[PDB]
RNA sequence: GAGAGACGGCUACUAAGUCUAAGGAUUGCAGCAGGGGCGAAACUUGACCUAUGGAUUUUAUCUGAGGCAGUUAUGGGAAGUAAUAUAUUGUUUCAUAUUGUAAAAGUAUAUGAGGUGAUUAAUUGGAGGGCAAAUCAAGUGCCAGCAGCCGCGGUAAUACUUG
RNA sequence: ACCAGGUUGAUUCUGCCUGACGUAGACGCUAUUCCCUAAGAUUAACCCAUGCAUGUUUUUGAUAUGGAAAAAUGGACUGCUCA
């Protein structure tokens, strides 16, 4: 008496939205220049870390 | 592993530090290198001479202050790190392994082919280095290098030009 | 192992041979002979490494089958008979 | 763009061998590496020998330093050059294949006579 | 036992009180060779026989779908932990898979009990790859 | 036979066989390739005496010892996927000479064209604490599921599913 | 030459579990170069189709201008595996 008719009830049931192309993302030592110029912008160096990096 | 196929440099101990972190990005940026690994290179023969430095200083042999001593000094100082000084003084012998210890890891990052060409008036910005040696348009008193983490010797150091043939000058 | 040994490698040669530890991986074992196992010397070695008369193993029969080299006042045209201590 | 210059060091003299010895020095400035062909006649200007009696090997370029090293070995006549050389060097200035050859000397220990016998035996069936 | 000629006393008095290590005493009676479930081995094979599911410890309240096997290189029965959701749709019966372990040296982790082992191929298809949805089941 | 209790030498028994005109005859891949079984688990039924060696003088005889190439995320190095301010210049994916090779590759030196970094040119794992990073949004409501340990899920979930 | 989370309404200890880090094998997803270095050991020292790995030498000279046999010399080294 135990019932395993239920497998799979969540994902498909959520509807699925498409994905969005995104431009090109830069990789080697100009993905690590993109970084450190955009944390030297906001004194990330000086506040010694304590700020919120990912706000939305 | 077999000698030719062991590895040099593991994983630091704590893999998450935000005091850690941000010191060593201080480093990337301003030396302009590509990954973490390659600046973990350059630190570990960093310790291995102050692994070195410290048992002189301890030794009881009277010839071990004459010999390895003065094989240590001498490396250093053909590459250049160190000055110079004199060999034949013994007093001075000492000061050359105390002032061993007051060095960096910038003392031997900034002896780097890529960083010693912008720090002469042949490339703007470090990253102006680096996209300059990829392409062959660089080279020492005779030879054509393509490798920007080359160590520059001290005797080698003001003989650095363009290639006289390349595109970058007028021929 | 019921018999004697004929091969020799390089890594146990000995190192006053001035050999290179490099690419080879067998060694002349050389013949019975007046000296030791350690003041011997093959003669091969001598006419490519030491002296500078040939190159190859073809211009190491030309000089040794012209008759010209003299140890210790005899003709020899065998390329492993050991040069000892001492002779001439 | 061609250009090459030639300069000897250690000459040295081999009397049995009948040979002398030297290594070469190639300029080569604005050039690739020059083939043998032009080389050959350079040093029968130098050297008074017909250019057939000279041989030249291992042109090797070191990198990116436009210049390359050789070596040269010339004789005095023609016939003492096939005998003094290899094969392989000397069909370079001017056989039966492995698995044919494993096959008939393996047939040849078989027999215990010529072939008239192998044909006899034959004749009796 | 504290002596300057005590070593023969000092290695055989040592020597018993070592065995009251519990990881020790495993190594030297060697139960890993004797009493393992799976062998000596990272995977192993087996044929599924049922599809069923069982019922979580206290507190928390769920149902975990598992699979009962046979082995193929020792030949016994065992249980497995079908580890995604929605991924016991590919599963038909007399069918091959292959089993991996939790990693908690040989005990049940969670709230499952007494099971400890989780399917990982069907078919030579990856399930990681099968809920992404990269690729198809034949 | 100088040296074998030898197995690419001989004799017998035991376990496995194969050919036949039925009287008899015959085989040992823990040698190099290759197939079968076993398993979670491991490559070309390829060319050659160039270099190092052995066979009683080894410059032309033999050498699956030993070199030279093909298959594979077994690991370690030197490097790429941009730089200066839309634009300028110019690294790889293309070809060709010479050097080289036992004969063929490949590396190095030089030379050709075409014009693109949303491109031929970046992925894997994670976002409550340990432990760097969201109380962002939409669905489901002790179900479906996640979690090495502590722990979330009862219609407002930064702890499941998608974006 | 370095420690963190977990027993209680809260505190201090003993004690264990877990996280962080190495060395050999297998596996999932994704891959542009060049040089170096490796590949049926773990279970089965289990069975093998086919092709190939040990012959040289005027010492004499086959009714035979250069090869039949006989003599001589080495096949006991080298290579493979770990019962
Ligand atoms: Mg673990
Ligand atoms: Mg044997
Ligand atoms: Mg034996
Ligand atoms: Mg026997
Ligand atoms: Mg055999
Ligand atoms: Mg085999
Ligand atoms: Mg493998
Ligand atoms: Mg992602
Ligand atoms: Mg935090
Ligand atoms: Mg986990
Ligand atoms: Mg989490
Ligand atoms: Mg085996
Ligand atoms: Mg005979
Ligand atoms: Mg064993
Ligand atoms: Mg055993």
């Amino acid at each position: 008496q135990i019932n395993i008719k239920k497998a799979g009830k969540v994902k498909n049931q959520t509807p699925k939205v498409a994905k969005q192309e995104k431009q090109r993302a830069k990789t080697g030592r100009c993905a690590n220049r993109r970084k450190y110029e955009a944390r030297l912008e906001m004194g990330y160096f000086e506040c010694n870390g304590k700020m919120k990096l990912n706000l939305k | 592993a077999n000698q030719f196929s062991k590895r040099l440099v593991h994983k630091p101990r704590n893999p998450f530090e935000k005091d850690r972190l941000i010191k060593e990005m201080q480093i990337v940026g301003k030396f302009g290198l590509k990954n973490k690994h390659e600046l973990r290179l350059v630190e570990k023969n960093f310790s291995n001479d102050k692994k070195e430095a410290r048992l002189l200083l301890t030794s009881n042999k009277v010839e071990d202050i004459s010999i390895n001593s003065r094989n240590l000094l001498d490396k250093l100082c053909t590459a250049g790190i160190l000055n110079g000084i004199d060999l034949t003084s013994k007093e001075e012998i000492l000061n050359g392994l105390n002032s061993i210890l007051d060095l960096t890891i910038d003392s031997y990052l900034e002896r780097t082919l890529q960083y010693k060409v912008y720090s002469s008036g042949l490339a703007k910005s470090v990253h102006h280095s680096r996209w300059l040696i990829t392409k062959g348009q660089i080279s020492i008193q005779g030879v054509v290098i393509k490798r920007p983490n080359y160590v520059v010797k001290a005797e080698e150091e003001a003989f650095i030009e363009l290639t006289p043939y390349s595109w970058s000058n007028n021929t | 192992t019921g018999g004697p040994r004929k091969h020799l490698n390089r890594k146990v040669a000995p190192t006053s041979w001035k050999l290179d530890k490099s690419i080879g991986t067998y060694a002349i074992r050389p013949h019975s002979g007046p000296h030791k196992k350690d003041l011997c010397i093959p003669l091969a070695y001598v006419l490519e490494k030491f002296l500078e008369y040939a190159n190859n193993r073809k211009e190491i029969q030309i000089i040794l089958k012209s008759k010209n080299i003299k140890i210790n006042g005899k003709i020899i045209e065998k390329r492993k008979y050991p040069v000892g201590f001492g002779d001439v | 763009a061609a250009n090459c210059e030639l300069e000897i060091l250690l000459q040295k003299s081999n009397s049995l061998l009948s040979r002398k010895e030297l290594s070469l020095k190639i300029h080569h400035e604005e050039s690739p590496v020059p083939q043998k062909k032009v080389i050959t006649d350079k040093l029968s200007k130098l050297f008074q020998t017909k250019n057939d009696n000279i041989v030249v090997y291992d042109i090797t370029n070191t990198p990116g330093t436009h210049t390359s090293i050789g070596r040269v070995n010339i004789y005095s006549n023609q016939d003492d050059m096939k005998r003094v050389e290899k094969s392989y060097m000397v069909a370079r200035k001017t056989r039966k294949p492995r698995r044919t050859r494993k096959d008939e000397r393996k047939k040849a220990y078989k027999r215990f006579g010529t072939v008239k016998r192998a044909m006899k035996k034959a004749e009796r069936k | 036992m504290n002596g300057l000629f005590a070593a023969n006393d000092l290695i055989k008095s040592r020597k018993v009180k070592r065995r009251s290590d519990p990881y020790y005493r495993k190594k030297i009676l060697g139960t890993k060779y004797k009493h393992s479930k799976i062998g000596n081995g990272p995977q192993a094979k087996g044929i599924v026989l049922e599809k069923t599911g069982v019922e979580a410890k206290q507190p928390n309240s769920a149902v975990r779908k598992i699979v009962k096997i046979q082995l193929i290189k020792t030949g016994k029965k065992i249980s497995a932990f079908v580890p995604h959701d929605g991924s016991l749709n590919y599963i038909e019966l007399n069918d091959e898979v292959v089993v991996e372990g939790f990693g908690k040296k040989g005990h049940s982790c969670g709230d499952i009990p007494g099971i400890s082992y989780k399917v990982v191929k069907v078919q030579n298809v990856s399930l990681l790859a099968l809920f992404k949805g990269k690729k198809e089941k034949p």
